[PDB]
DNA sequence: TCAATATCCACCTGCAGATTCTACCAAAAGTGTATTTGGAAACTGCTCCATCAAAAGGCATGTTCAGCTGAATTCAGCTGAACATGCCTTTTGATGGAGCAGTTTCCAAATACACTTTTGGTAGAATCTGCAGGTGGATATTGAT
DNA sequence: ATCAATATCCACCTGCAGATTCTACCAAAAGTGTATTTGGAAACTGCTCCATCAAAAGGCATGTTCAGCTGAATTCAGCTGAACATGCCTTTTGATGGAGCAGTTTCCAAATACACTTTTGGTAGAATCTGCAGGTGGATATTGA
């Protein structure tokens, strides 16, 4: 009997309506923006999480770490966006070498 | 004896180093440069472990980004070597200088 | 102590930034930049820590320092 | 003490579309950070939006808007996609 | 009736009396005073509403509006800032 | 009753203190706001906007004019290292940009 | 009302040129002007979506100069002057 | 004779010209109707303020002023003085924004 | 083209640093009730946005025509890469110890409320004025010879 | 080095859009008495930073040798700027109609407050694994001849 599990979503929803109410960002918060900002940052997650997994798989390991999370974000056009500004710690970065800079 | 022509290894520490991901500056001279710095605009303080580990990530990162756009740079004025006229354009088209 | 960053680091970095070869200069010019890269994040990191009346340092305080630098890191708390 | 997180909920998701695959510690940080950025973004673009309207309030309404405005174009549309059915799923139980 | 719309237009002129008492503003180059009074203003605040939360401090005093301004503005600008906000809040502070 | 007297006054301030409490309270920034608060920001302010007036003011006086405009508020904030820091990102309607033309670009 | 089409060639070859002299330019290769004009397009194309997208929100059809104020200020392009 | 200044000394005239003033350089009209087309594109029957196309005209030609400026260093980088695409594209790039 | 010298890439292997998994206790989150009140209709007042008409001349178009700039080529010295050497600083680990980031209370000073009067501000009006646009004239800058 | 051709820079002028000063309400500061917290002020722990020590292990500092990259010079085809004729549209003014912001009231659906009642999420130990880090062995990729 939670929000969550009646909004049939994986993300607390109590805590997303208590942040937002706590984080000074309104006088009142509405019911259902829990929830959807709930749904939203849950979906943004399994987006990473899917394509991380891909990039963990490809490389024939079972367990993502930062690597992998780079690897997903750097090669996806909008998530690379979404994250343009952001530097993921221990995710160094995508293999690329400058075509002028190769031999013969 | 046996030679590689110049550029040969260097193609091999790229595609070796932008392979991994380990830091790249060697922790105790940083650490010993971030307390300097720290120092001068507060004194006796204290460095959190991670405090420190996040500075020389954030650092790095920075430092190779700007490495690229400065090869960029280096690159649009028909060479392959960067110098430091290339590091001030980048950095001025950044907004930063 | 500036000094502490050494040539192969800096090569290092370079390599991984897909730089083939390097001028003299940019060693130097290197260190120069690398400096005022910690004095305004480290700046405002301990202006955090003091606003805490703290005499440590923390992550959180690199962190939004960081962030206000528009060098936004995760991995620390955020 | 205590010191709140999403490891749990970002690891239930993880399980869902990768049942098989597990994830690092640090790799987990990364996924905080990730989760408290976007939050902040959101909520931030809502709290704007509400002011500029002289709302008392932050409905769904507002973060929908917020949504449209911070995501890249198909990412925004899912995202308004999910959040409108959370809601109405949660609307008619 | 035309409901009121408030401005700093008026301080500024204050203001602006004081440094150069000879000298007019087109209603243009009040338009960007008043952008840079509101945009200012919400730079400090929003640093200083961070800040708070970041120390659980349900409160902003002039002690988070002050380290805000530290953060936001560059070296001289900052240190007469700074004077200048203590001075006023202790003369107010001291009857 | 005693007389009513402003919280500028009290401060020595130009720039409004009851104006700004009330901006600090609507604005959502905490729970609670400190007396000060408006002080010190509002003192800010005046200090900041009376900085570039001066700088404006000259600019206005050098191109004979008496009335100052955007370019005059241009020229003040772009030739002043410090200001153009604090508004490297903003953009003047109406300041156009500071003469400048690169040496390369000069007739040799 | 009127068809719109191909506005964008109203941004002249004399009103580019006239910009690049402001931005301190001496000589123009031929091939600037369309360039421009691409550039041009995907600025206001991303300025004017988000000043809707707050004039939408607002339940409005006319979009304010402040939509197009806070517009700019999530492009990182905030302007002074149109405070409203 | 007659007469003709050489090539560059107009330019140069021209610069020293437009950085004195802060007119706008795109045509009022011109612009609007650019304007009008582009944001029926996303929505229709909508109405702007006089002033919002006004504030998108000072945001565009203080936009596209800073761009050059920057093209302009990329050109002389490359030991030219014309500016071309090529620069553009690697000021937006180094900008971050088309990167 | 060969023949030799490092490089790289596979496959399989085994310890071990992290992951998982296992069990519990308090802060949160979910319920019920009783109020509160934000802001969605239903209207209307009335800015100000879209259109129109018309005349004028500032500018946008298109051509010519050739100065001189961008773009190949060539070439040499000298900077920066590849390397074998060899010594010094950094990386790794316990060890304790002291500093100090957190909490547990206290409560006195400071802030929030409620609501009751006072005025500083804002919106027009009526009153002024810096200066945009024009001009003629003393310079100044360019470019040919 | 003129010196003829043009573009500029300046001071003098003066009616008029705009900037100021003048006035009359009225939202919203300021007051004053209460009720509610906020968070600074000693004491008192754990727990992580700091120091110290102590090796080896790499990793960095040096000096050689020369490959091949970066400029400096030349050269020239033709692109892009300057000047000019032509006449298209944008710019200016002034006048409306009416689409729609906006100011008012009305007041339920929905959010806040509260007192309880039940979870669920964050810890602090116990129970496995995914991989790093090696070890061959086998083609590769480079290079010199
Ligand atoms: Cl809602
Ligand atoms: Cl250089
Ligand atoms: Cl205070
Ligand atoms: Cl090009
Ligand atoms: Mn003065
Ligand atoms: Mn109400
Ligand atoms: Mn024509
Ligand atoms: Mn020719
Ligand atoms: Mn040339
Ligand atoms: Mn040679
Ligand atoms: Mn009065
Ligand atoms: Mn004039
Ligand atoms: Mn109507
Ligand atoms: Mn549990
Ligand atoms: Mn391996």
């Amino acid at each position: 009997k939670t929000r969550s599990s009646r909004a049939g979503l994986q993300f607390p929803v109590g805590r997303v309506h208590r942040l937002l109410r706590k984080g000074n960002y309104s006088e009142r918060v509405g019911a259902g923006a829990p929830v959807y900002l709930a749904a939203v940052l849950e979906y943004l997650t399994a987006e990473i999480l899917e394509l991380a997994g891909n990039a963990a798989r490809d490389n024939k390991k079972t367990r993502i770490i930062p690597r992998h999370l780079q690897l997903a974000i750097r090669n996806d056009e909008e998530l690379n966006k979404l994250l343009g500004r952001v530097t993921i710690a221990q995710g160094g970065v995508l293999p690329n070498i400058q075509a002028v800079l190769l031999p013969k | 004896p046996h030679r590689y022509r110049p550029g040969t290894v260097a193609l091999r520490e790229i595609r070796r180093y932008q392979k991994s991901t380990e830091l790249l500056i060697r922790k105790l001279p940083f650490q010993r440069l971030v307390r300097e710095i720290a120092q001068d605009f507060k004194t006796d303080l204290r460095f959190q472990s991670s405090a420190v580990m996040a500075l020389q990530e954030a650092c790095e990162a920075y430092l190779v980004g700007l490495f690229e756009d400065t090869n960029l740079c280096a690159i649009h004025a028909k060479r392959v070597t960067i110098m430091p006229k290339d590091i001030q354009l980048a950095r001025r088209i950044r907004g930063e200088r | 102590n500036i000094q502490g960053i050494t040539k192969p680091a800096i090569r290092r970095l370079a390599r991984r930034g897909g730089v083939k070869r390097i001028s003299g200069l940019i060693y130097e010019e290197t260190r120069g930049v690398l400096k005022v890269f910690l004095e305004n994040v480290i700046r405002d990191a301990v202006t955090y820590t003091e606003h805490a009346k703290r005499k440590t340092v923390t992550a959180m305080d690199v962190v939004y320092a960081l962030q206000r630098q528009g060098r936004t890191l995760y991995g620390f708390g955020g | 003490s205590r010191k709140e997180s999403y490891s749990i909920y970002v690891y239930k998701v993880l399980k869902q579309v990768h049942p098989d695959t597990g994830i690092s510690s640090k790799a987990m940080g990364i996924m905080n950070s990730f989760v408290n950025d976007i939050f902040e973004r959101i909520a931030g673009e809502a709290s704007r939006l509400a002011h500029y309207n002289k709302r008392s309030t932050i409905t769904s309404r507002e973060i929908q808007t917020a949504v449209r405005l911070l995501l890249p174009g198909e990412l925004a549309k899912h995202a308004v996609s999910e959040g409108t059915k959370a809601v109405t799923k949660y609307t008619s139980a």
